């Protein structure tokens, strides 16, 4: 639904 | 009310996750132990700039790329 990216 | 500068002394992994991008890019997660948490970044922070790079209207990937440049100074706003 809302792309989330680990950094 | 305020804009804030959150600076991360990078070792590499930041320990944060972001959501949004092209209605703005927001911190969605901060790993409790990670560098981002230790440096004071907080979930709900909206990332406005990274080391002087304006990311207010940045793509999601653009924001990721800005965060992974080779201290990491993040200008953030909280709604």
């Amino acid at each position: 639904h809302f792309r989330e990216t680990e950094v | 009310g305020s804009v804030e500068e959150i600076r991360l002394p990078r070792a590499g992994p930041l320990g944060l996750s972001i959501v949004g991008g092209s209605p703005g890019v927001f911190i969605s997660k901060v790993l409790p132990r990670g560098l981002a948490a230790r440096s004071g970044l907080r979930v709900g922070d909206r990332i406005l700039a990274v080391n002087g790079q304006d990311v207010r209207d940045a793509t999601h990937q653009e924001a990721v790329s800005a965060l992974l440049r080779p201290e990491l100074s993040l200008l953030v706003r909280r709604d």
